[PDB]
């Protein structure tokens, strides 16, 4: 979506219609596809009734029916999932540590430069508790991409 | 009195596009006749303003 | 602000002292979800202001116009 | 039209030397197919501009409606509608009256106002008063916010 | 080669024969400064913008072709014609719609041909000379009924009063100076007659009526 | 002269809904990205 | 409820609209415009159906040309539609609505009519700020015809 | 100072909202009539003014016209002059103005 990024106010505006395209279009399939099987397509769903009661089967039927959407719409929390993991990563990586400790000259004298800042963690911090925040990191990324594939 | 003038907020249209919520909520909503009590400030739309309940995921820089 | 009676020294809005900062939103979709910006074509005139045309009806009706 | 030749180098013949000779030609036959486009459009594109033509008086009719009405009091341009519930309204009143009450501290330099002391020298003594404790900020009517 | 050339051709014809029959096969300067300046056909005179029009639209054109040359759904619903299952037959119009909607593309460029700009804020910071302005500018404004009523109300009421004006004039002539200095003066105030001096009555010092 | 011709009016659409203003621009960019999609297949078959 | 009413002042056709009136009574002749669809829509179906009975068993009407026949149906129900809209205002209500109007102001002529809802009002701070018509603007006043009575 | 400071009168309530900043509610909020309600009840009130308070108008505009001037030298030239004569505190006990 980078080359969308003139077009608008918002970035991600396409990919926002997008998502609703999406979402009405697929719900739509199963429905197009009943009207296409006729007044028979409950026999396209369970097959042949059991009972001679049209009330018993009726009931039957409104299950097949709705077992016919679910198939389809319950797939939309793979979606979900793949939208909290990506956030998920997106929050550690915006909140990530970066200091005055790591800037090469730097001139934000007032951001903790001339302040005492100690702290009660590890000590030999870059040997520790660095590489233990990017240990993390790799599982933050390494599980989002085994969940979004 | 040119800052406290500036607090006064301005008229900010409802209809938004932008942010996924509203693009989605916004089909639902019913679109009511809004009468005329008389005044020229009837807040009819949300408020220009960083801290207003319906403006606050507006980026006002 | 420099014409409205604000002297500026220094620039930009990196506040070297106590202030708060704005910074830019981050180009990722995750804050490009939360915001967006300001569009200067949705601050409108109230539609309270089409109401004083009922002024004009009223002055033709009352000049038989 | 003919072109003036400094005749400072002797051009290629052309029956030797032809495509050299062809461009201008080519060129001059594409303007050709699009004016027999332009032509032929004749009609479409008047068509559609006299239809415009027609359009214009119905919307003339229409504005009218729209904003005298019916009996000339005012039509559906003096109408207004809005997404806002009731909550969501009188949310943006007190919102109002609060920025109408929200003021900045120190308020403006003193150092621009009258001075006390040159008050005294041009022949006003000033009377030293006591802060009002004991008024309460409030907001406006509705139709001042 | 276009018309236009051609055109300018025509017009050129008497300097095409001081350029390039006398300046261009003399030496020296004038030589040199005719050969450069040469009327006739252009070298390199491709106009590219019209280039780049002509490939734009060829390649949007055979676009076009594709999104419009769709099956019809309303054809698909009796399952009579050339389709019986078509799951996504719901999806056949979108294409075209949306090119169709490309017709406004640049009818509708911008936010002030989408709406009255007047009423929308942007306006105020062009008429402001690109200046920002708070974003409440538009609600802060003196009625333009006053401004305009009030400006017609003066400028009716001066012509009254210069009627007026003119009958206190002359009635304050035949005043004598004793009157004209003890009305409308402070009650403590004792009259003492000054020197007859001679001072013209002028109404307008310019000549003007 | 009947209502019907009043959805021409963009001057006063603040006042009904204001969504006409937006909408436009996602069609506008949908168009966009087909053009470079679909132009790109049916023109790559040449090769 | 945005409606024009003509009321018979005796030889006089005079001119009033709904919003002069109580919005008590403003529901009650709503309601009776609302039924004129339902008696018209009504007598259609009827105007339609012994149409369609008598150009079929009727064998006079069924020995003739389709488009002679359709034009009957045709013609049979709009008529029982209008003729159903007249037995609806004539048997009570064109009165009742006039006995509604009651108290109500009226006009020799309808420009004359105004609507109440598009009338110019302030909030007049010497009233606590109710609304008023005397705005800073009014001149003379409304001076209307008569109060209608019936 | 910081830029971004203001006093504020009467109670607020902050969103604890990630993120985000606002006023979510403001505490001991009531909610009158809906715009149509308030429509309703103008209407009545525009009514009975439309229909029995319009005689004797054009006398108490004028009042309230000379009311509107600067000094109260020119109001009483302009009761003598555009009212027929009227008093200053007798016109003022009209308009309510008189304790
Ligand atoms: C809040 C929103 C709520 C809704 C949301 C969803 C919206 C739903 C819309 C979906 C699409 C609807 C459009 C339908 C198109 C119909 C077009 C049509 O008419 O074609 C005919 C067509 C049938 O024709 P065919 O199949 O092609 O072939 C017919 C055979 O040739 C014929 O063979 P045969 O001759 O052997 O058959 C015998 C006969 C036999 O039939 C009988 O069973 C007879 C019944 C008994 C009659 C009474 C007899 C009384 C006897 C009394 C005796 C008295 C005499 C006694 C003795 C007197 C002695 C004098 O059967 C028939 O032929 C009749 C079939 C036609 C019935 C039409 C059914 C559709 C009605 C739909 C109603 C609502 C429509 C609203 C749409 C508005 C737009 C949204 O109808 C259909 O195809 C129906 C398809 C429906 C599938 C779509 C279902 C979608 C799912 C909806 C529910 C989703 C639930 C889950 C939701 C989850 C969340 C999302
Ligand atoms: C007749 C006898 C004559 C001799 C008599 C005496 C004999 C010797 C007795 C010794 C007496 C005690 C010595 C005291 C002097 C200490 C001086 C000093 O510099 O200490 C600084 C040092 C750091 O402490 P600090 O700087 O003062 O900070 C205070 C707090 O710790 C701060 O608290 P914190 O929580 O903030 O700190 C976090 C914590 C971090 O958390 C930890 O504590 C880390 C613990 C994880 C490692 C644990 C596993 C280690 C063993 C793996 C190998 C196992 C092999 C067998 C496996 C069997 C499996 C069943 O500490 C660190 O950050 C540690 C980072 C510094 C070291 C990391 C890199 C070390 C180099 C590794 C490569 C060495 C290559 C070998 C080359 C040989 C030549 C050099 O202190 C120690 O680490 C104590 C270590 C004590 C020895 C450990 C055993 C080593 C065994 C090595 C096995 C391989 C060789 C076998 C040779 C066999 C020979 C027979
Ligand atoms: C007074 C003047 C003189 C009068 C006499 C002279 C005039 C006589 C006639 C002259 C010619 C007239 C042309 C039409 C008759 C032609 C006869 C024929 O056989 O043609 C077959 C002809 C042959 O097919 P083809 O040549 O191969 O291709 C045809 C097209 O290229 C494309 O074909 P296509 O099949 O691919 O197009 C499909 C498209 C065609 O486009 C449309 O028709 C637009 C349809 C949009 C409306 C859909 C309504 C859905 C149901 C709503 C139910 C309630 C309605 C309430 C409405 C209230 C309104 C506020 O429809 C769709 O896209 C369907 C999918 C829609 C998306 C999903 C929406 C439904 C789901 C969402 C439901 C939401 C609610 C759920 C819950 C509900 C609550 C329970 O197909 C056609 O249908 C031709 C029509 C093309 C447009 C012609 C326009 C000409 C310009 C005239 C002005 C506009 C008039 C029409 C305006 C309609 C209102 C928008
Ligand atoms: C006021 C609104 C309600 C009006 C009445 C109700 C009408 C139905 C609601 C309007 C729907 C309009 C939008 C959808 C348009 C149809 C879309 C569609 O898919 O249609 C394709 C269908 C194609 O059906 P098909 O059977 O030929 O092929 C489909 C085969 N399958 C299902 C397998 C794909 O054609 C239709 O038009 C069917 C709908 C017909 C509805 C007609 C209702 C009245 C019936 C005639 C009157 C009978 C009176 C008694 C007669 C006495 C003897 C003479
Ligand atoms: C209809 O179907 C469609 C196509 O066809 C298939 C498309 O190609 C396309 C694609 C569209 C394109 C490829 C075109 C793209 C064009 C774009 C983006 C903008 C083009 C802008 C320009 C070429 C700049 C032109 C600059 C100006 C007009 C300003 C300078 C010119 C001036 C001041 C002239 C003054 C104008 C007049 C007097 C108007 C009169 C008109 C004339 C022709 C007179 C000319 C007079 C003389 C003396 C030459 C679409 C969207 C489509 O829908
Ligand atoms: C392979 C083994 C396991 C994996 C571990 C490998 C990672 C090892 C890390 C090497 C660290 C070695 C030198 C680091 C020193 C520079 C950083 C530093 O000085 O600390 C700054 C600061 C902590 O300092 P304070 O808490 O303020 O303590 C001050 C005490 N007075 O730490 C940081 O800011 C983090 C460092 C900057 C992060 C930059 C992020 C880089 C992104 C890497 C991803 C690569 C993308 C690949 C494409």
């Amino acid at each position: 979506h980078g080359w969308t990024s003139m077009l608008s106010h918002a970035v991600l505006l396409l990919s926002c219609y997008s998502i609703i395209i999406m979402f009405l279009f697929i719900l739509g399939m199963p429905t197009l596809l009943l009207y296409d099987f006729g007044i028979f397509f409950l026999a396209y769903l369970k097959g042949a009734g059991k009972y001679i009661s049209s009330v018993a089967e009726m009931m039957f039927d409104y299950t097949a029916c709705l077992v016919f959407y679910i198939r389809i719409l319950a797939q939309w929390i793979r979606v979900v999932l793949m939208v909290v993991t990506f956030i998920s990563l997106s929050h550690y990586v915006s909140d990530f540590d970066i200091t005055n400790s790591a800037l090469i000259g730097s001139e934000n004298q007032s951001d903790s430069m001339n302040e005492l800042n100690t702290n009660f963690s590890m000590t030999y911090y870059i040997l520790t508790v660095l590489p233990g925040k990017f240990i993390y990191w790799i599982y933050e990324i390494l599980h989002t991409f085994f969940v979004v594939c | 009195a040119t800052r406290w003038y500036g607090r006064q907020p301005g008229h900010l249209l409802r209809a938004d596009t932008y942010w996924i919520p509203n693009l989605v909520s916004q089909r639902f909503a019913k679109h009511q006749p809004a009468h005329w009590d008389g005044t020229q400030n009837m807040p009819i739309f949300r408020l220009a303003d960083p801290k207003h309940k319906d403006s606050y995921m507006v980026q006002f820089r | 602000t420099l014409r409205a009676g604000k002297n500026i020294e220094g620039s930009g809005q990196v506040h070297f002292g106590y202030h708060d900062q704005k910074w830019g939103m981050p180009a990722i979709p995750m804050f490009q979800l939360m915001y967006y910006e300001l569009p200067g074509n949705s601050i409108v005139v109230n539609p309270c202001r089409n109401q004083n045309y009922r002024l004009y009806f009223e002055m033709r009706k009352k000049l038989g116009i | 039209p003919k072109i003036v030749n400094p005749q400072l180098w002797p051009n290629p013949n052309k029956l030797r030397f032809a495509d050299l000779y062809k461009y201008q030609g080519v060129e001059m036959k594409k303007i050709n197919d699009s004016i027999k486009n332009y032509k032929a459009a004749k009609f479409y594109i008047g068509g559609i501009l006299g239809g415009c033509l027609v359009f214009k008086f119905f919307i003339d009719a229409a504005v009218d409606k729209y904003i005298f009405g019916e009996n000339g009091n005012g039509g559906k341009f003096l109408e207004m509608q809005t997404i806002n519930s009731n909550y969501d309204y009188y949310y943006n009143r007190q919102f109002q009256r609060m920025r109408y009450l929200t003021e900045d501290p120190a308020g403006d330099d003193p150092l621009q106002k009258t001075k006390d002391e040159h008050l005294v020298d041009l022949g006003f003594i000033p009377k030293v008063f006591g802060a009002n404790v004991e008024v309460r900020k409030r907001a406006p009517h509705d139709k001042y916010l | 080669m276009n018309p236009i050339q051609k055109a300018w051709l025509k017009i050129l014809e008497p300097v095409s024969y001081v350029i390039n029959e006398k300046m261009a096969k003399r030496t020296g300067i004038i030589g040199k400064l005719g050969r450069f300046f040469a009327i006739g056909p252009r070298e390199y005179g491709v106009h590219p913008i019209n280039r780049m029009f002509i490939f734009m639209n060829r390649k949007y054109m055979a676009f076009q072709a594709v999104a419009l040359h769709r099956y019809s759904f309303v054809k698909s619903l009796t399952h009579n014609g050339f389709h019986m299952l078509r799951v996504f037959r719901h999806f056949a119009f979108v294409l075209p719609a949306t090119v169709l909607a490309g017709l406004g593309l640049f009818v509708y460029w911008g936010d002030d041909n989408k709406c009255y700009s007047p009423d929308r804020f942007p306006y105020l910071k062009k008429r402001a000379g690109d200046m920002a302005l708070p974003l409440n500018s538009l609600n802060q404004r003196t009625s333009a009924h006053y401004i305009e009523i009030n400006a017609i109300y003066g400028a009716e009421m001066m012509k009254r009063y210069h009627k007026v004006w003119e009958n206190i004039i002359e009635e304050r002539s035949k005043a004598t100076d004793q009157e004209k200095k003890t009305r409308y003066a402070h009650p403590s105030y004792q009259y003492s007659p000054l020197p007859v001096v001679s001072i013209p009555n002028v109404l307008n010092p310019l000549n003007l009526q | 002269i009947l209502d019907y011709l009043f959805l021409l009016d963009l001057n006063d659409d603040l006042t009904r809904k204001a969504v006409f203003e937006q909408v436009i621009i996602f069609i506008f960019i949908y168009c966009t990205m087909n053009f470079l999609a679909w132009s790109t297949v049916v023109e790559l078959i040449w090769p | 409820s945005n409606i024009f009413l003509e009321l018979q002042d005796g030889d006089k056709t005079v001119y009033t609209h709904t919003s002069l009136i109580e919005e008590s009574k403003q529901e009650q002749i709503q309601a009776i415009y609302d039924k004129v669809p339902q008696w018209t829509n009504g007598g259609r179906f009827l105007g339609f159906w012994l149409s369609m009975e008598a150009v079929n068993r009727v064998q006079s009407v069924a020995k003739l040309p389709i488009y002679y026949r359709a034009g009957i149906v045709a013609t049979s129900t709009l008529l029982g539609g209008l003729v159903s809209s007249l037995v609806f205002w004539k048997s009570g209500n064109e009165n009742q609505v006039a006995k509604l109007a009651n108290g109500a102001p009226v006009y020799l002529k309808k420009w004359e009519v105004p609507e109440l809802s598009k009338l110019y009002f302030f909030l007049d701070d010497d009233n606590n700020f109710k609304p008023s018509l005397n705005h800073h603007a009014v001149t003379q006043g409304r001076q209307y015809y008569k109060i209608y009575q019936h | 100072m910081q830029n971004t400071t203001n006093i504020v009168h009467v109670p607020v309530h902050m969103g604890h909202t990630h993120y985000f900043d606002y006023i979510d509610s403001f505490p001991k909020l009531k909610e009158g009539p809906t715009l149509e309600e308030n429509h309703i009840t103008n209407q009545k009130i525009l009514r009975e003014q439309l229909i029995s308070g319009q005689q004797g108008l054009e006398q108490n505009l004028c009042l309230r016209n000379c009311f509107k001037l600067s000094q109260k030298r020119y109001i009483e030239f302009c009761l003598d002059r555009k009212c027929g004569g009227a008093d200053f505190q007798r016109a003022a006990t009209i308009l309510g103005y008189t304790k």
